């Protein structure tokens, strides 16, 4: 139960402290919050994600901040502190004078063109990339790896990101859009080294295959993933009365090798050797099959077999009669038992479609590898994201005090009292340049002032402040980069964000 | 106690409406319902969330319950009834604490409910379809928003609203009516924008026949099966004899042969087009073709049931044949006046034209991309539902607040008659109502003090009617809350709704009243 202008202010109140801290935390260079535990832990973090956590959290909307966040946690999970921030920028400044004009409407209005400003700025201030050129989405992941201040590993991972990321793209709505990551698969592995690692073509087997009767190595045989209901059949087509007695062992495992068999002939119908047999499985099953010399890989998870129906691209098969390669290990395709490390792999390789590739993972172990994994993690999605969106835009304040202009300049022509929110969303951009002039340590409102005029002229298209350079500079041959979709990522969420508890008056329980 | 716990009782009427008149109609503002103390949800419209929201006072324990009431009945009102559930008690609140006894003029507050449905009568259009609710443009396009539908926003809408209204369609299992059943259609993204086409019957969302399949069958006698064909292991099929390799694998393969001829006695018996909203195997799928029959498969459940309620009677929906659809028995026959598969949205639908039996249509809505899906979606929705309400109320209120300064100096005008006490009765009662202008006014920004009063103005003795609204009324609007013309902007009710939230807010106020005692044992 909470009402109206407190909420309100409760708003504008909450979600300022929580647009804050991370700010100080925010930027390559940065400033990380200290977080203690009632107990006495202590955390240092420039993850809002993580300071949105251990920090008690009582004010509900302060949870719906959390909301969006880790929805935007799901979404890039960076950002997710600088989503928040212009929400709080939003929230904090049109609200409480505009509401005390009397409205989160005209505020809730001037947001969809608040928006649409930028998202037409946006196409124009972001240009597009070469995704066909990984050095031109490289240098984005140069960049994207670097504001944590992670270079070491990931500058490989750098690359092996672009690499599999372009080729585990490979998705179609007709309008083609993707959003394919499952397909990319990555391998935590014993040795190698963080500057070795890989991505093998259809989805590698890692997780929980390492089962050493797959054979080894399938040069052409098929693997088959079953929605079959291989389950023997006690009965001709069903399953009889249990054993309890000699009498039903002999009859009845008898007609359950038939169903087995038949099955497993119409598996042998596409020719395999593995088959990793998921839905009715049975202890006659792979015995059959094993029989057959078949190696039946069984005790397995359908999301391998997921991944497996994306590593030779194909589909998994409930039919039982006439099993098919198109059917199941789409593609002539490889299954490979492969150590690295001395873990067995399963590589099931060569997708029917192309761009197939799965990113193997070596560190000097599991841990810096998985130094790499979580770095590359990061490097493989922002692929996708540029893969997503082949335009890009110089960072910092350009993108930043781009678009205030023709905000005010819509404000000025626009001239009602959404002219206030224009202007309330005006400078909002510039409160990361604050943070880029505490990431530089420098006088923001020189800076902002200064920027400012370098939108005056130049139009900061290229023109932000970059705390890094700590100058108000050309963001392009600086090269600060985001793929532009990122930006309105980020953008698009602070709106809606914003609007969001522009909408509550009424916390009730 | 007393006036204490009335007031308390008045009080949680206006602490509750609190929440709502902000809340309230798709003006109203989102608000946060925790669920515990730890768990919150977010909407408008206090209908939906008071009945999830734990109701703290015996008053708040009379209502959500009312509200209930008048959402069961319909979403009208619902949000609504609440309020004059509020104010006529703060209203009358002081009545009795000025001579009234809470007995004398409550009689009349409902001798006032009546003058209302007094005016009900002479206020309603039972044309409910030329200028439509939200008019025509106005339903829909307010329900759209713009985008690939905005140019169309209009023109979408006379289509939907039109659509709906009566065109040629199946009504459950071809009802004779206006289409109750709401409308069997598809948006489906894609081509132009302004190509979104009512199609004839029903264009399908299914998976074509891919073995070859017939793309016109005319005049298809229909199986919709909710069934799937698919296939099961038979360890032994028909015949015996083993003279071939060959012959050791036709065994277990006669099986499958026995549904050719079947479908082909199923060519003979049940349908001349075979749809399925389950899978029917290419396996499958090749007993029909062959035999030159347009076998359709994993139809969808939406359009196979508007299409088995638009076929008619005898359908495969209701037995299943096995193997592939073993031979009808001919419980199996469906309708459709012919059946061509038309390439519609740069993708083959097999369009059901009506039915062999019975009208049918659907509506492919063509964008360019889902945001026409998205919207039209809930554009449909209004319409479809602002149809449904106008589909079974012919009778429908004109004007949404320019009824309200109607009925404030319609009683008004009957409030002096009385005399006494109960010209205060007829009063607050149409005193009460102007909240709804004020309510609308406030949740747009907007001040009713300057719309509701403008209201008042509109007359030459009263109606609301889209006749002169310079000097009567007619309608009112959200985003502003003025009135405004039935086919224009000025809002509408159906017939049915306010007596009940009249009676129910008539009742609301009363009842928690009359108890002056709350207290124990």
């Amino acid at each position: 139960r909470e009402s109206g202008r407190k909420v309100q202010s409760g708003n504008i109140n909450a979600a300022k402290t929580i647009a804050d801290i991370i700010r100080t935390c925010l930027g390559p260079k940065s400033m990380m919050k200290m977080l203690l535990d009632p107990m006495g832990g202590i955390v240092m973090t420039n993850d809002g994600n993580a300071i949105l956590r251990e920090i008690q959290v009582q004010h509900p909307a302060a949870k719906s901040m959390i909301e969006i966040s880790r929805t935007q946690d799901e979404e890039v999970g960076d950002g997710t502190t600088s989503v928040i921030i212009l929400a709080g920028e939003m929230l904090s400044v049109a609200e409480h004078f505009l509401e005390q004009q009397m409205h989160p409407t005209v505020v809730i209005s001037a947001y969809r063109k608040a928006l649409d400003d930028m998202i037409s700025t946006l196409k124009k201030i972001s240009i597009p990339v070469d995704i066909s050129d990984s050095d031109m989405m490289l240098n984005i992941i140069n960049s994207s790896i670097t504001t944590k201040a992670i270079s070491r590993w990931s500058s490989l991972a750098c690359n092996i990101a672009l690499d599999a990321v372009k080729m585990v793209q490979f998705e179609e709505n007709g309008r083609k859009e993707i959003d394919i990551k499952k397909y990319a698969r990555v391998e935590k592995i014993p040795g190698g080294i963080i500057e070795d690692s890989c991505v093998l073509r259809g989805v590698m087997i890692n997780k929980d295959v390492t089962h050493p009767r797959m054979r080894r190595y399938i040069k052409n045989p098929r693997i088959v993933l079953l929605d079959s209901s291989l389950e023997y059949k006690k009965g001709e087509s069903q399953t009889d009365i249990e054993i309890t007695r000699e009498e039903d062992f002999t009859r009845i495992l008898q007609m359950e090798e038939e169903y087995i068999q038949q099955l497993c002939e119409d598996i042998i119908q596409l020719k395999p050797d593995v088959v990793i047999t998921e839905k009715g499985i049975s202890d006659l099953a792979q015995h059959y099959l094993m029989r057959a010399n078949i190696t039946a890989i069984r005790r397995v998870r359908k999301t391998d077999n997921n991944r497996i129906a994306r590593a030779c691209g194909a589909r998994i098969v409930s039919r039982p009669e006439e099993l098919r390669e198109d059917d199941v290990g789409t593609g002539a395709g490889l299954l490979e038992i492969k150590k690295i490390g001395d873990e067995y792999f399963t590589f099931i390789t060569d997708c029917k479609d192309p761009k197939a590739c799965t990113i193997l993972l070596r560190g000097a172990s599991k841990e810096i590898l998985s130094e790499v994994e979580r770095n590359l993690q990061d490097a493989m999605q922002v692929c996708r994201n540029v893969l997503l969106d082949p335009q890009l835009v110089p960072g910092g304040g350009a993108s930043e005090m781009a678009v205030a202009h023709a905000l005010t300049e819509k404000s000025k022509a626009m001239t009602g009292v959404e002219q206030w929110p224009y202007r309330a969303v005006a400078q909002a951009l510039e409160v990361i340049p604050r943070t880029l002039i505490q990431n530089c340590g420098a006088s923001t409102i020189r800076l902002l002032t200064s920027l400012r005029a370098k939108h005056t002229q130049e139009n900061c298209e290229t023109w932000g402040v970059n705390g890094e350079t700590g100058t108000l500079v050309d963001m392009k041959e600086l090269g600060i980069w985001e793929p532009l979709a990122v930006k309105l990522q980020t953008y698009k969420t602070a709106v809606e964000t914003a609007v969001l508890l522009l909408r509550i008056d009424d916390i009730v329980s | 106690t007393g006036e204490t716990i009335r007031s308390q009782n008045v009080m949680a009427a206006a602490s509750i409406a609190n929440i709502v008149k902000s809340s309230l109609g798709p003006v109203g503002l989102d608000k946060m319902l925790v669920d515990d103390i730890g768990d919150v949800t977010i909407t408008n419209d206090g209908a939906t969330i008071l009945k999830l929201l734990e109701v703290e006072h015996p008053a708040a324990k009379v209502l959500c319950e009312l509200a209930d009431l008048q959402d069961k009945e319909v979403g009208d009102g619902t949000t609504s009834v609440v309020i004059i559930a509020a104010e006529l008690l703060k209203n009358a609140d002081e009545l009795v604490k000025q001579k009234i006894h809470p007995t004398s003029v409550i009689s009349g507050y409902r001798l006032a409910c009546k003058e209302a449905v007094r005016y009900i009568n002479e206020n309603l259009i039972v044309n409910t379809d030329e200028l439509g609710r939200d008019c025509l443009i106005n339903a829909a396009k307010t329900s759209m928003s713009s985008k690939i539908i905005g140019i169309n926003g209009d023109f979408f809408a006379n289509m939907v609203v039109d659509a709906v209204l009566a065109i040629k369609y199946t009504d459950i299992r071809g009802q004779p009516r206006y289409p109750v059943n709401s409308v069997n259609i598809l948006k489906a993204h894609g081509r132009s924008q302004m190509e979104s086409m009512l199609i004839s019957g029903y264009a399908l969302n299914c998976v074509v026949g891919s073995q070859g399949m017939p793309k016109r069958i005319v005049n298809a006698k229909i199986a919709c099966l909710d069934f799937s064909l698919q296939k099961t292991k038979m360890k032994l099929g028909v015949q015996v004899v083993i003279t071939d390799p060959e012959k050791l694998d036709q065994i277990r393969q006669r099986e499958s042969d026995i549904t050719k001829e079947r479908i082909q006695k199923i060519l003979a018996t049940g349908a001349n087009v075979i749809l399925t909203t389950g899978g029917i195997d290419d396996m499958c799928l090749k007993y029909f073709v062959e035999a030159g029959a347009m076998a359709v498969r994993r139809v969808l459940k939406r359009d196979l049931k508007r299409i088995a309620k638009a076929s008619g009677a005898t359908i495969l929906s209701t037995l299943a044949n096995l193997e592939g659809e073993e031979t009808f028995e001919a419980a199996m026959l469906g309708q459709a006046e012919e059946v061509v598969q038309e390439r519609i949205c740069d993708d083959e639908l097999i369009l059901i034209k009506n039915t062999k039996a019975r009208t049918s249509a659907s509506i492919i809505l063509r964008g360019a991309n889902d945001f026409m899906c998205d919207e039209m979606e809930r554009s449909l929705h209004d319409a479809l539902c602002v149809v449904k309400r106008v589909l079974e109320s012919k009778s429908v209120v004109p004007g949404g607040g320019a009824v309200e300064a109607a009925l404030s100096i319609y009683l008004e005008n009957y409030a002096t008659s009385m005399g006494s006490r109960e010209q205060l009765a007829i009063a607050e009662f149409a005193r009460s109502l102007l909240v709804i202008p004020n309510t609308l006014a406030v949740n747009a920004a907007q001040d009713s003090t300057d719309l509701v009063a403008k209201l008042r103005a509109f007359h030459n003795e009263a109606q609301v009617n889209p006749e002169r609204k310079n000097l009567k009324w007619i309608g009112l609007d959200l985003s502003n809350g003025k009135p405004r013309d039935n086919k224009q902007a000025g809002v509408f009710e159906p017939t049915i709704v306010k007596v009940k939230s009249l009676k129910f807010a008539t009742e609301a106020a009363i009842t928690i009243l009359r108890i002056d005692d709350l207290i124990k044992l």
